[PDB]
């Protein structure tokens, strides 16, 4: 169902986040909650943005 | 003669050969299983 | 710094089949969003297909049936597969990394790829020498014509590309015949023009058809 | 799939103004859209997200603005490489797309050609087909007029002509038109004239040659 | 007596497919075994495959489910069948029949097979002025240059093949820039140099280009 | 897979002596080896049924022997026919396997070379590359050794060369070398040399212009 009047806000609601880059699909009703930095390259990354 | 050749061709075996090329004996057991009377059994089977 | 090496593009007819790959110089392309936009002349630019990091495919419903996306990781290469194109379909195909929501963020150069059932056809080239006239000054333009070709597009470098000012190239022309047609010119010190010679060399890949040709003074009053 | 809109056609601005550009949608984007700028013959590149969000690499002078299907990017003191065409990316859902695209041109000054005339080679004429060339480079505005007079005849409709690309550094268009002709007719006709004119000129020039000149 | 004649071969670029085919001049092809082979310059020969009297088959490893092999006993004549042409793979192959274990007795002519991406090239002349020192004696040695050309080879003659005798051709060569080159001599008598008419052809099959260049005294002093 | 090795390198002799071409296996095998010949450019041809029986069409100077591993050919009364390349392949199994190959050489006599030098043509030096042509004719060893000199300095790197078969006829060879370069660094250096050594001449000769010659 809809939430908008309950979860818009005009100053912007950035609370809600999502998981956007793993190896691998996850496998059906598997829980990741890692936030371990994504490396796209051959740099390491070190915990480092 | 040419282009008249024997169907057959000999073997060739010493005992120097390689392991590859030695004759071998060869032997195959096929089994049968038809309507009709059974003719090979098993082994011996027997208790005091 | 961050490249994308191209590969694939040609001629094919319709009813055929081709593959198309690009490769990336430092990028992990296994590990990043990949997907193929397909950019042509005079109608526009169009959104094609992608694979999502976790090796999910997602296509546009244009090529659906007839477009097929993968990659390969065994030599970090991304590839592109074909079947019974259609002539609308003719355009500039590229590929680009995107992440996240879809900032189309680093980009290749682009490959053309042609659909006609009309055969492959090598370049003629026809040399521009330069007039004396045009001596009697600073510097003095040079060039060369090529014809009779197809098809589009045919790359050309003078000097093997030593030279970097003063290179004007036209774009490629239809003929009546089908065939296309372009030039060149280049731009030069005056005082080299009776002791440098310059050669241009030209490329038409989709043929892999290569001419040299020179530009001399020669003598033009007469 | 949702369509946008980019407006103006075409925009043209002078050097050091500020340049703005404005896009449109029919179904809103919630401030997700994108801007991306390419060179002919070059590869597009990323220049601002959403309302606001500059790339990386871009400079303090592009700026963007809008919410609610209406979408507004500003460009201050503009500068000669800046001319190209740019690109709105949308994100209201799958499939994506993005708009037209509109080119944006510098104007700095007007400045004359210079006109010059290419006879048929002999490895035309072993070919059995003859073309004439007559080159106009280094121009301002691209609207320059040229036309070609046959044995004091107007043939308007056995030439074609080719256009190039703005040069950045100079800001200065250049244009080529062909003559093609038959061997026969190529034979038969020995006077070969173009007229030109442009504004950058004080008074058009007229360019001639005699096929006997070889 | 018995013969094979083939045909077929040629360049085509990679990933492209190739039929070859050879027949026989008295035996039936029918009641053979019959092979195949292929040489490549510097490397020597190779297997390829073959087939049994009674039309079984078998091939090497590295070209499992990739090369053909089939038979017309009607025609008494072979036929061969290649698909995903590789690199390297550009050679001579030949058809051969055994008795016993393989012995491949009868041969013909060879068939070229070409794969490049690179596309056909006909050939350049440049002739060479004899000089003083080469015509001391009753005999003198002239020649020209062929160069810029792809594929090999290239067929150099006099009244098409009447001669046959006084000519030097030297082995082609492979350039760096992807063309090949040869080169030629003939000998004729020092006094003849200025009457006898000199004329020489160049013939390149792929390109079939046929090219015809005079062969001249001249002079170095000019 | 059964790789085998044929031995030696090149054979160099003269007619109406007796041959000797050994050959070398992986895998030790009992006769299931054979001899191919093969004239330049032609079909090669079957020699020799197993290790020692000889086809119909063979006449008797030829014989073949074999072992476990060791492998060689023997043939004697060397005649100028047998100017050829020689090759091994199995007969046994793995599947089938061949050799590297070798060359036979019919000997009579040293003759050095005939030279002469000849400058770029015309075109070539309107093409804007260079190039230097140097020949050699009728000579035998094949081993002859030939080198470019630019300003009396060696630039012998700059070439790819070929030789021609053996002449029937003459009992010699032939060689094609060029030397080649831009249009702009032929003209930074003024004479032009190439050095011939061979094993008939009492020393190396060698043969040049100056560019100025035309």
């Amino acid at each position: 169902w809809n939430s908008n009047n309950l979860d818009s806000k005009v100053g912007g609601n950035y609370n809600y986040l999502y998981r956007l880059f793993r190896k691998s699909n996850l496998k059906p009703f598997e829980r990741d909650i890692s936030t371990e930095i994504y490396q796209a390259g051959s740099t390491p990354c070190n915990g480092v943005e | 003669g040419f282009n008249c050749y024997f169907p057959l061709q000999s073997y060739g075996f010493q005992p120097t050969n390689g392991v590859g090329y030695q004759p071998y004996r060869v032997v195959v057991l096929s089994f049968e299983l038809l309507h009709a009377p059974a003719t090979v059994c098993g082994p011996k089977k027997s208790t005091n | 710094e961050v490249q994308l090496v191209e590969s694939g593009g040609g001629l094919v007819q319709p009813g055929g089949s081709l593959r198309l790959s690009c490769a990336a110089s430092e990028i992990t392309v296994s590990r990043n969003y990949m997907s193929w936009v397909r950019q042509a002349p005079g109608k526009g630019l169009e959104w094609v297909s992608v694979i999502y990091s976790g090796g999910s495919t997602f296509y546009a419903d244009s090529v659906k049936g007839r477009f097929t996306i993968s990659r390969d990781n065994s030599r970090n290469t991304l590839y592109l597969q074909m079947n019974s194109l259609r002539a609308d379909d003719t355009a500039v195909y590229y590929c680009a990394r995107d992440y996240g929501d879809f900032y189309f963020d680093y980009w290749g150069q682009g490959t053309l790829v042609t659909v006609s059932s009309a055969s492959t056809k090598g370049p003629s080239v026809f040399p521009l020498a330069p007039s004396s006239k045009s001596t009697s000054g600073g510097t003095a333009a040079l060039g060369c014509l090529v014809k009779d070709y197809f098809p589009e597009p045919v790359t050309v470098s003078w000097n093997s590309g030593a030279l970097t000012s003063g290179v004007h190239t036209f774009p490629a022309v239809l003929q009546s015949s089908g065939l296309y047609s372009l030039s060149s010119v280049v731009t030069v010190p005056s005082s080299s023009l009776g002791t440098q010679t310059y050669i241009c060399n030209v490329n038409h890949k989709p043929s892999n058809t290569k001419v040299d040709k020179r530009v001399e003074p020669k003598s033009c009053d007469k | 799939e949702i369509v946008l809109t980019q407006s103006p056609g075409t925009l043209s601005l002078s050097p050091g103004e500020r340049a703005t550009l404005s896009c449109r949608a029919s179904q809103s984007i919630s401030s997700y859209l994108a801007w991306y700028q390419q060179k002919p013959g070059q590869a597009p590149r990323l220049l601002i997200y959403g309302a606001s969000s500059r790339a990386t690499g871009i400079p303090d002078r592009f700026s963007g603005s809008g919410s609610e299907t209406d979408f507004t990017l500003t460009i201050s003191r503009l500068e000669p490489e800046d001319f190209a065409v740019y690109f709105c990316q949308q994100y209201g859902s799958s499939p994506r797309t993005f708009g037209q695209g509109t080119k944006l041109e510098i104007k700095r000054t007007v400045a004359a050609p210079s006109v010059f005339i290419f006879p048929p080679s002999d490895e035309q004429l072993k070919s059995g087909t003859a073309s004439v060339v007559c080159l106009l480079n280094n121009f301002y505005p691209r609207e320059a007029k040229v036309q070609w007079k046959v044995d004091n005849a107007l043939q308007s409709g056995n030439s074609q002509e080719s256009v190039t690309e703005q040069d950045s550094k100079d800001s200065t268009y250049s244009l080529s038109s062909t003559l093609t002709l038959s061997k026969a007719d190529y034979e038969k006709h020995k006077v070969y004239a173009c007229e030109v004119t442009h504004q950058g000129l004080s008074s058009p020039v007229t360019k001639s040659f005699n096929r006997g000149e070889c």
